[PDB]
């Protein structure tokens, strides 16, 4: 996930994504697009939470 | 792939053009628009009596129809305010009390929806007013800017910050009862169009309410506010398609009578095609309007439908306006002459549910622009 | 061929820019106007003592500074309509003695110009305003529908058809006092914009006026028309180009003072690059402006330059006014936002002294276009 | 009222998307494409057995489709007049023999419009061709100016004045095969765009064909004529919206890819909100197609939807061309860019099935505008 | 403030006027320019005894007469990148020998200007281009992407990076003569618009260049640059307004002469009125293009008036070259018409000189837009 | 039928509609559509003809 | 004057001109245009009057 | 001079304003301007050179 370096963001694991603003409503779309693709999976709406989008350990792992 | 409405939906719609005619705040035709059945079109029987449960399509041509046979196209927003940005995040994220106690009164009681503040609009990511928790309640403190229905409001739906860590996630959506202390309204803003939708600011001073007021789990009040948008930016711009097919009417039953040097002013070019260009821009901009509303029935994603929509709508309505001055003159200018309200009404579509900018970022965004 | 000023010149322009804040109907905004000299420009000496004799460009430069700096843009097309419409055709076409009679209280009572009628407006080919001589006598009959200053004038500038077998040769031009028996006056009409220039219907029920009062020979009154209307669609819309300016100002302002997401407006190139066309279509409007205003000091036709910066004006207006509000959202939706004043008089800008549809009638015949 | 696509109909669409890459004059491609059912695809199967009988809806979705696949978009223009100006008015007023004779090779030999003439194109009211008949022949005289397909053609669809006193009744169609001695033929016309679809000069000096060659009754042709452009302005413009998005889909590409500063271009509100309106006029475009088809095939006067559409492709398809090179800089305007064709070719559909002030005219018509 | 030419400018204007029928690469008709004195007016007489020494108001208008009576406007366009691109730099900012060397001939050899690169266009605030000093020599390394007149060029005025660390002034800019080892050129590029102008991708392959051949100081670079693009974008594009007369004039001769059902065209307003607005965006476009070469005179920064001028030219001139082959019909698609040039040089012209993004940039920024 | 006097020409029923160009193909869209709302009755396509239109006479026998 | 004819109406030297509109304020303009450059006469303001614009003759008779 | 902050950014004395890119073509016209109202200079051509807009403190200086 040099994705959301290059495409969102043109950083590690640990990088705050919710608290800095890295994901918000226009870049949320592009990375759950992104996991469609890449890894298949369609993030239900029900696991959108702060927990899972802490940073992107705390996503790969939802992942 | 096909345009024919339903027995039934032709029925519903030529039930909306008859109804026009039989119209401070209008309450009374609020009232009637409530008996009519207007703010319960998409409310399903199970929450009111008097809801009716119909799919997006059945819903929109109603409204359409609506809008183009009653001239108070401010009564036909606010209206739609309150059934397509508050009952329906209700509906749609309510606990199944709240829905019982709030829905029948709102399907027929008022609803403001409430987020813009004086330092957010466009950008509403980082809101001032905060929902501290406290046991089995939550204090509201903040004041909400341009609260349409807010004068007249029995309830607000209020988008405040809970948690300013989690950002685009750190927000809940609350439904704050009038009638909870604290809250103060301003008088309503003097605007250039729209006067029967009241718009005022409320503040919110220590406002205590039950946590079962609260839409949905905390933080996910952004994401409330972009279901509700999607309803708004959907369904409440139908009005204006019905407001431009009256302006397109208005136009060329006016360019066939009127003549200068014994011709009919239809007989320029100039005239006559620029009323093209209004039927061309309103059949676009109606078949978009169609085309979101089927694509919401359909389990994708419609944010890109629904951001064309409102944005060709919004933008056709204000041409429509100039347009339709232009073609009556002087007369189209006074206000006797019944057709400078569209100008001054189209200018308020290109701003609220999100200024034309807003929307083409939504487009480009979902075209999938970095 | 240079874009200079005079010293005198931009002393002129910058005691009108300063003037702007020292200001029913506004009579004691008008009576300072008329102090400050704004009736007087084009007035010689030798008819008025406080008549500036100014050429074309000294006006409009002046015209234009009081256009940016008082915001009651009604009053300044009010006096404009007075100047221009009815003072300069008197002293063009006036008898010695009508011009010594009317010209010193014009420089300073007020005068309407009325052409306009029920079935004529774009086409004043065949009026129904008809003057019978009588003696030494006229006696007029007919209303006039859209007369600005009709209910505050001293005296209208009457268009009527003396002969209509002469046809577009018909017809003469009258100076009627007001206190002329059988003139009626309508309520000030509602209107989308301009609230201080009154706007009424007239009629004239069998009014009897010396033959001193007619404006140049019988039958002469359609190219007197056309000759006034060379200074209205030439001098009064040096206001707008004055009034864009303030627009522009206050977007440039507003956008690097406004944020949304701690960044600046202005860093949306949305916003921006809006705000540029802004400037560009002004920039292009006011040296159209001045470039009519130079030929008409020249001896050449100039018609063609005359409706290009009329039309290139009132349309920028009508664009300037949009912009504006988009640039600040709600709040310049808002009426003490103060900014919503410019639509709606930019409206009425591509009506009156002829639709844009006219202008480029006439720019076409001034091209060669049969 | 829904927008969705049968099953057969998306794989309809996927294969004619597939078909794109397998590809003087280009023959080879030409034949590929009646190999592929191009222009087949609205003829029944009676008439040819490689006639696909399909519904004007899978009809045009197939053709944008090809549009979208198929960079030579001159030869999809070529193909698709020689379908639906020749074709069609065939199948439609051909006698039986006629309509057996000539379709199985139409299906699959090659068919040329010709109507416009050196002083007949937006008007074609008055046309110099004539047809006198002789006994159980007619004698055809004049040339015809901008024939597509004419070095190509085995066929005319030939207009000629029958009758100079019935008028707009009085002009008959005819099918001039080739090889009727008294044809001659200029060359290819140089032209601005679309180079695979030949554009010729045709005279008949005294053509002598059989009775049994002209279409439906003497006296029909401008209605005739009317049909087959309902056929031409419908159908044919479907292969603009699939070029508009095959541009749409480039620009996404090139936006997010091209660099200026380290940051992609689409960064930038001035590229990205330019690449929103290329889809929202695509969007428009396509919907006002689809619905201008499903009219079509309902037995209502669909001329309105029809003008309409071809209206709204042809303009956005030449903002697609002037966008597309502006977001491609001079990349795109160097031919290896490949992507100035879009303009080149799309200032001829401004043009051909009749101007977009012909539309308009239609279009007023429809509305009832006098 | 007047808009009156001398005697003498009126002289030299009719002398371009009368030039133009007088006329691979079109070397004849370039030295017939250079014999009429094209590339030398603005050079002063002490650097070329066939320099004129002409101010910017003489220099544009006679370059207007040009752009107006030659049809081969890439060849005009091709004469003006060398004059103010590399002539003007070379006069402005190099030593008194190199001007004495370069000048005689360049007032007459060619000049080619090359900063653009494979990942800079609008954006040239990082080259790849290097230039290492090494003793009294600089080695120049790196590709150049778009150099008009690549193939015919003598001397190419180049920007390179020569201390990335100064960044904005990290750039110098240096007279590379063609003959200089290391330089390969590519083939003249096939592209839409201007055939007679070359444009090639030059190569510098250790190119080792004497120290007397940098302009201005070294890292003075990029403001070298923007004072080359104050002339380019200034005076070349007065060429453009010269061809939208032609396009203008032709259109109303079409006008008058082509007819359509015993009318000509020019009684539809459609045609007429578009006419029309060619004729006001001209005016417009002429009128900023005298007021930015007179700022350009004066001794302010004349920038914003630069960039308005070229972005409303090259837009106008787009739209020109539009509506011209829309007012001719097929015959303006055609190449014999002679026609369709316009809209193949015009979308050259809001990409070189920078974009018209770019001009907007500018222009925000000169309004103080953050 | 001041129809044809007012809303197409802005005659008499020997008037020759089609040679002297009154109706052509948008005036007979103007006709045929007031031809259904005043009397009822939808021209079919094949009896549009020079004998039918020749004049305002010849026109109302066929209606 | 065949010109009133082509460019002005696309008639004899008794046609009214401005009774029955053929002179108005467009063609005037178009009119004195042509009266400049194919006549080189300039009618001055004075003599633009019923009498001497009744008709082609009178017309012809101020040039 | 947080000036340069607020309006040019939306650092100290030492950040590199040219090698971060901080003052560009754009941002050099809004510094010029602001140098011309809030301290009178008007930075001649000659001494826009690196040595100078190295950083605050060197730009200071010149002024
Ligand atoms: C009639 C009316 C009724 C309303 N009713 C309600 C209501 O009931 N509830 C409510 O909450 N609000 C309401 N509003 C406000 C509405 O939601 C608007 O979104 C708000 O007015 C827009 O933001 P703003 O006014 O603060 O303008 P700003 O957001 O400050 O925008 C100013 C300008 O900057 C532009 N801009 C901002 N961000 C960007 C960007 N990222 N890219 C490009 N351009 C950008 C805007 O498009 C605009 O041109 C209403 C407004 C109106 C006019
Ligand atoms: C604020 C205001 C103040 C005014 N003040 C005055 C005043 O003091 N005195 C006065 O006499 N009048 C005044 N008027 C009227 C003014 O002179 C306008 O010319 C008049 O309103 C325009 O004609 P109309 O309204 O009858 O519209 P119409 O002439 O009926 O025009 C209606 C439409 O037909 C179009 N049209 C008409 N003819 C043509 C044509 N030949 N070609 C193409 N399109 C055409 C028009 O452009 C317009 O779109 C004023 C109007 C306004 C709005
Ligand atoms: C690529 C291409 C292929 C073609 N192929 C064919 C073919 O196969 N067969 C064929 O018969 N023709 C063909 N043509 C011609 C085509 O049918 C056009 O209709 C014709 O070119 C348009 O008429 P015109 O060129 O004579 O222009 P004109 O009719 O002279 O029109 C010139 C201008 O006047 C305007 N104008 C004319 N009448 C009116 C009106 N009533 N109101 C307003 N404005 C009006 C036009 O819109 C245009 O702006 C083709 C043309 C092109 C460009
Ligand atoms: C006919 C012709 C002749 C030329 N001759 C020369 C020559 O002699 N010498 C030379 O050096 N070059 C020359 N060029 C190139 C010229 O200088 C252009 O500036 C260059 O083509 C534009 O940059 P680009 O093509 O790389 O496009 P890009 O810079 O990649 O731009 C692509 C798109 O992004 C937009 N964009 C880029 N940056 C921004 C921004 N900050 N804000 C908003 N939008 C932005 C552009 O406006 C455009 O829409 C020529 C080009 C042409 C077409
Ligand atoms: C960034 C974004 C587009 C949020 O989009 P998202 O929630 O879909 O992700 C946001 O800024 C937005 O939608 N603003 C619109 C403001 C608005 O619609 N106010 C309506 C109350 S009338
Ligand atoms: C007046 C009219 C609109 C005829 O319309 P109609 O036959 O529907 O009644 C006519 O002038 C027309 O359609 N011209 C278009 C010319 C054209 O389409 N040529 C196409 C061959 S490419
Ligand atoms: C035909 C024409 C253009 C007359 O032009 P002319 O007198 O210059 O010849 C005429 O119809 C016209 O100018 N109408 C404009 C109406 C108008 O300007 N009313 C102004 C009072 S506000
Ligand atoms: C940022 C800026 C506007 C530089 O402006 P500046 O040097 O005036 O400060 C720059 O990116 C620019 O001007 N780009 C234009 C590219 C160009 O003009 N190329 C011309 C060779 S044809």
């Amino acid at each position: 996930i040099h994705f959301i370096n290059n495409d969102l963001l043109e950083l590690d694991q640990n990088t705050p994504l919710l608290e800095l603003g890295i994901l918000d409503s226009l870049s949320m779309v592009l990375l759950l697009a992104h996991i469609d693709q890449q890894y298949g999976v369609k993030i239900p709406e029900h696991e959108i939470n702060p927990e899972h989008f802490e940073n992107v350990a705390t996503l790969a792992a939802l992942i | 792939m096909n345009f024919e409405w339903t027995h039934e939906q032709a029925e519903l719609f030529e039930h909306a053009l008859r109804f026009g005619k039989e119209l401070g705040f209008p309450r009374d035709n609020w009232n009637a628009l409530g008996d009519f059945g207007y703010f319960g079109l998409p409310i399903p029987e199970k929450y009111a009596k008097d809801g009716s449960g119909f799919d997006i399509l059945t819903t929109i041509k109603i409204i359409e129809g609506l809008g183009q046979s009653c001239t108070d196209t401010g009564l036909l927003f606010a209206g739609a305010a309150h059934t397509f940005a508050c009952s329906m995040p209700i509906l749609e994220h309510g606990s199944e009390t709240l829905k019982h106690q709030l829905l029948p009164d709102l399907a027929t009681k008022i609803a403001a929806n409430a987020i813009s503040e004086a330092s957010a609009g466009s950008d509403i990511s980082n809101l001032a007013t905060t929902a501290q928790k406290e046991g089995d309640y939550y204090v509201l403190n903040g004041g909400k800017s341009y609260v349409t229905n807010g004068s007249i409001a029995d309830y607000y739906v209020v988008y405040a910050t809970t948690n300013k860590k989690h950002g685009y996630l750190g927000q809940t959506a609350f439904v704050v009862p009038r009638n909870t202390p604290g809250i103060s309204v301003g008088n309503d803003y003097h605007k250039l169009g729209l006067r029967s939708a009241p718009l005022n600011q409320v503040f919110f001073d220590n406002c205590t309410i039950h946590k079962d007021y609260a839409l949905g789990r905390e933080g996910q009040g952004a994401r409330i506010f972009a279901a509700s948008m999607d309803w708004e930016r959907c369904c409440l711009f139908a009005i204006f398609v019905g407001a431009m097919q009256r302006d397109l009417n208005q136009c060329i039953e006016y360019a066939n009578t009127r003549m200068q040097g014994d011709k009919t002013i239809s007989r320029f070019q100039a005239v006559s095609h620029r009323i093209a260009d209004m039927g061309v821009r309103l059949e676009s901009a109606r078949l978009m309007l169609y085309y979101a509303a089927w694509q919401k029935s359909q389990d994708v994603d419609n944010t890109k439908a629904v951001a064309m929509s409102k944005l060709a709508i919004s933008e056709a309505f204000v041409q429509s306006g100039i347009d339709s001055i232009r073609v009556h003159g002087a007369l189209g200018y006074l206000d006797e002459g019944r057709v400078n309200n569209s100008i001054k009404d189209a200018l308020g579509s290109v701003l609220f549910s999100g200024t034309s900018d807003i929307q083409r970022e939504l487009i480009c965004n979902r075209l999938g622009l970095l």
